[PDB]
DNA sequence: CGCGGGGGACAGCGCGTACGTGCGTTTAAGCGGTGCTAGAGCTGTCTACGACCAATTGAGCGGCCTCGGCACCGGGATTCTCCAGGGCGGCCGCGGA
DNA sequence: TCCGCGGCCGCCCTGGAGAATCCCGGTGCCGAGGCCGCTCAATTGGTCGTAGACAGCTCTAGCACCGCTTAAACGCACGTACGCGCTGTCCCCCGCG
């Protein structure tokens, strides 16, 4: 729950995700590098989310909070709380 | 509706896809495009 | 003889299935453990509601699927079909990330 | 289970099948379509909730 | 003994010279009447001022040079010394276009 | 007439040299010319639209700046 | 997590030609000038043209509950593909007179 | 030198086989949208203002050309060397338990 859960996105999970990109073979070192990329993106989103949460005088983080966090990325298409 | 309908409506329309396609699709999935060099 | 399919044969009907079906493909409880373990560092003892978790996984799944499609396009551009580290880094760099 | 239920297609099939509690709970969707005659529940104390 | 340099090194010295000097690579009047032609079809009887056109040429040059740099990075990705059409299309498409 | 060809083959060769390419394919020159046409048409449709809105027959620097603003280019310097 | 293996990633070397660089000679722009006139622009102006709350108002919603649709196998040749013999691309070699 | 013939015999085509197809129904289930309350700001009316183009001077530089002076382009001829073709190698993750 709070210790070494980065393996939640597992190697078979990464292989299945790469199946959706249209690839036949996934190399061994692909899994951990895409894990690091996902970690970086998730950290970048959640930093903005938690900073907004602190600004809003709120203790809980809502879905619309991360919606605004991703809003300044610059696309903002459909989704919950759009 | 299933959000797959939303994804099909977006991706089958050229102007919608050209306008914006990065932010999450709400349970609509994607359109996995395959190539003609993979499958035997 | 056993009906051993050649590599790349089942993939046809498999992509026929999962292109139409629109369910999730990642274990939920490990993912919520991950989002917790990354949240406590930013803010401990967060009282997570039932929401604000599925949106994150859907967004990251869409982003990584787009990145994987771009990586496959780069691999085909590289006169090959398989994925590799260089394909991923080139796709990410050309995406502005 | 697919091999077991491949022969389940024939009408006038096996006179009886045996499936446990949680297996029935999980495969209710597969089982709800077929019509049966005699259902037997064992140790109805465990099913008391 | 004619003095003919081996191919490739003069390319490097040209690259260095173009790196030190940051002048416009396309003559002003060619861009002028190209813009005039491309604006003829949209609306007729349009007069272009002295300004607003050097900005167009500098923006086009800068973004096209960035595209060339991405294309060359993808060419090194392809392990070759030549630019290719698939290189350019991968550079364009993966940039959100 | 035929003014797009005014950009010469040696000019594209030097431009690709700026891209750090030792040997450049022959079709690459015309491909670069074609993507340049697409770039200019994408910019200049918006520029002409803004010019027509602005109640002005002359395309000003601010006109080009506003045309470039929407497409994400956001240039600096000219009309900043 | 484990193994067979086979299509696919990655490299070595010849082709040769495809740009690349060094010869002359241009086609059209830069600069000096100009004479104008044609578009860009704020000031008296004055009017019409937008905003907001009284009497009404309608209109869409707040909440439930029916029911024609969701989910997918009994039910299944064909599609999708994979793998073993047959005639063959013939290939080819070797030897009496 | 003919060519009879015999062998290496192994490969696309053909027949057999493995799993799925996406509807016909069964059984079970599933929350949209109209309907007793409602409410509430919208819609005209009157007042307030105000500023923003109609003229009108204005002002200032665009521009098309007249007339010199070069600048990279262009063709060609040879260099060469590296993508590509052709081929060989190995490899390690896909399919399956």
């Amino acid at each position: 729950i709070l210790r070494d859960n980065i393996q939640g996105i597992t190697k078979p999970a990464i292989r299945r995700l790469a199946r959706r990109g249209g690839v036949k073979r996934i190399s061994g070192l692909i899994y951990e590098e895409v894990r690091a990329v996902l970690k970086s993106f998730l950290e970048s989103v959640i930093r903005d989310s938690v900073t907004y949460t602190e600004h809003a005088k709120r203790k809980t983080v809502t879905s619309l909070d991360v919606v605004y966090a991703l809003k300044r990325q610059g696309r903002t298409l459909y989704g919950f709380g759009g | 509706i299933i959000p797959r309908h939303l994804q099909l409506a977006i991706r089958n329309d050229d102007e919608l896809n050209k306008l914006l396609g990065n932010v999450t699709i709400a349970q609509g999935g994607v359109l996995p495009n395959i190539h003609q060099n993979l499958l035997p | 003889k056993p009906h051993r399919y050649k590599p790349g044969t089942v993939a046809l009907r498999e992509i026929r299935r999962f292109q139409k079906s629109t369910e999730l493909l990642i274990r939920k409880l490990p993912f919520q453990r991950l989002v917790r373990e990354i949240a406590q560092d930013f803010k401990t003892d967060l009282r997570f509601q039932s929401s604000a978790i599925g949106a994150l996984q859907e967004s990251v799944e869409a982003y990584l699927v787009s990145l994987f499609e771009d990586t496959n396009l780069a691999a085909i551009h590289a006169k090959r079909v398989t994925i590799q580290k260089k394909e991923i880094k080139l796709a990410r760099r050309l995406r502005g990330e | 289970r697919k091999e077991k239920r491949k022969g389940w297609n024939k009408p006038d099939a096996f006179h009886v099948c045996i499936v446990s509690y949680q297996l029935v709970v999980q495969d209710q969707h597969s089982f709800k379509r077929k019509r049966w005659q005699y259902m037997v529940l064992d140790e109805a104390h465990n099913i008391k909730n």
